């Protein structure tokens, strides 16, 4: 299942890479715009099908909540990740994580989905409905994705 | 069941499985070349909908008379086809003397019909392109070509004078004398780049009166297909089987 992350999101892609993994800074945490501030936002902006609507953005937080802590961090954010669950347990990921984060998300959820008991039409429907939310991410970039977000981590981090 | 169920099966240890994030590569390639280069500024050029014309008008000298078209009576099904003598002399119809009414196809390019699923991307060692989101069948008219109507010494004129600090070439070719120079006025067009084995190409229309360069499919693609046409010195990174080397 290939899903397909907007042109100009991949700009934004390339940044949070540098950012992490060159630049070794660390996104705030808590976020203060949170996965569910954005989920809650691209549900009302739909509402302006609601089942529907809903059952994606359950469904997104669900995966995104499984995924943070397995698939979505670089390795230079792994410390800062288990400080965070040490600092806030029982706190979801979809709660403590922001855009960044679940951008990258939707790079590796393609995979997930070939194995959900969805026949074809739904599956296309799934893809229809999660692309639209990407175009949403995409539509709302200035104030979703930005450098700003982002801090020089503190030599107590490097160890 | 579900709208956006969890994955069964080994859907569910995949998905739990601990994997070190990493960015692909049809990704983090922009950012080696931002490194040896500079990260590309946005493409910025007036968008217009219409050709402008500068110092040459390029008139066709024929009126497209009425054609032996048959309307069709079932209204779902569009009337002048492949077998239309205007669509056969590369006239379009023109909609006062055409037998099919609002029912001609042969009117794609003064109705400008032009096809709204391109986006414009990054291609690795071409620089912008241009793909289609949706499929496209062959002899698709996909979009026309846009600019300023120059005439050859216009366009030597503006090469001296203003295109000498210039990387790209943006110009086809409507006549041995005129050119349609995109260089700053024209549409998402201009971002279609060059190959050897093209899965699109330029026709030259008369549109009431008017030459009128579109772009049309060559053969039938699938969505994320870059659209390419032969432009007929810059090495060529087409990447084909007997690739002419140079573009
Ligand atoms: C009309 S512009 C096409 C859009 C261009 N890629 C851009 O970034 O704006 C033509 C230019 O694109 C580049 N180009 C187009 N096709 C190419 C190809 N097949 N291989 C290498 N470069 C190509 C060449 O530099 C050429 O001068
Ligand atoms: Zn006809
Ligand atoms: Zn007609
Ligand atoms: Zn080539």
């Amino acid at each position: 299942v290939k899903v397909k992350i907007p042109e100009e999101l991949k700009p934004w892609l390339v940044d949070d890479w540098d950012l992490i993994t060159r630049q070794k800074q660390l996104f705030y945490l808590p976020a203060k715009k949170n996965v569910d501030s954005i989920l809650e936002d691209y549900a009302n902006y739909k509402k302006s099908k609601e089942y529907a609507v809903n059952e994606v953005v359950a469904g997104i937080k669900e995966y995104f909540n499984v995924m943070l802590g397995t698939q979505l961090l670089y390795k230079f954010e792994r410390p800062q990740y288990a400080e965070i669950l040490a600092d806030h347990p029982d706190a979801p990921m979809s709660q403590v994580y922001g855009a960044p984060h679940l951008l990258r998300l939707f790079v590796r959820i393609g995979a997930m989905l070939a194995y959900t008991p969805l026949d074809e039409k739904s599956l296309a429907l799934l893809l229809n409905y999660l692309h639209d939310f990407l175009k949403y991410l995409a539509k709302n970039s200035a104030t979703l994705f930005s450098a700003s977000d982002y801090e020089v981590a503190p030599p107590e981090y490097h160890r | 069941p579900g709208l956006f169920p969890a994955p069964i099966h080994v859907g569910k240890y995949l998905r739990q499985k601990r994997i070190d994030f990493q960015l692909p590569y049809d990704i983090l390639w922009q950012w080696k070349h931002n490194q040896l280069y500079k990260k590309p500024d946005v493409p910025l050029y007036k968008k217009i909908r219409s050709n402008v014309y500068v110092d040459v008008k390029p008139l066709s000298g024929y009126e497209a008379t009425t054609c032996n078209c048959k309307k069709p009576d079932d209204d779902t099904r569009k009337g002048c086809v492949d077998d239309c003598l205007n669509r056969m002399i590369f006239a379009e119809c023109s909609p006062n003397t055409c037998p099919c009414g609002e029912q001609c196809c042969n009117q794609r390019i003064q109705r400008h019909e032009w096809v709204q699923c391109l986006e414009r991307f990054r291609a690795e060692e071409k620089g912008w392109g241009i793909r289609t989101k949706e499929p496209l069948k062959a002899g698709q008219f996909i979009i026309e070509y846009l600019g300023e109507v120059v005439s050859e010494q216009e366009f030597r004129n503006r090469m001296i004078e203003q295109y000498h600090n210039h990387s790209d070439h943006y110009c086809l070719n409507l006549d041995s004398g005129m050119v349609i120079d995109s260089y700053r006025m024209g549409n998402e067009a201009r971002f279609i780049n060059h190959s050897c084995d093209p899965n699109c190409e330029m026709q030259k229309w008369s549109v009431n009166g008017v030459y009128r360069i579109g772009l049309y499919a060559l053969k039938d693609m699938p969505a994320g297909t870059e659209l390419t046409y032969d432009y007929n010195q810059q090495l060529c990174k087409c990447g084909f089987e007997k690739c002419r080397g140079i573009i």
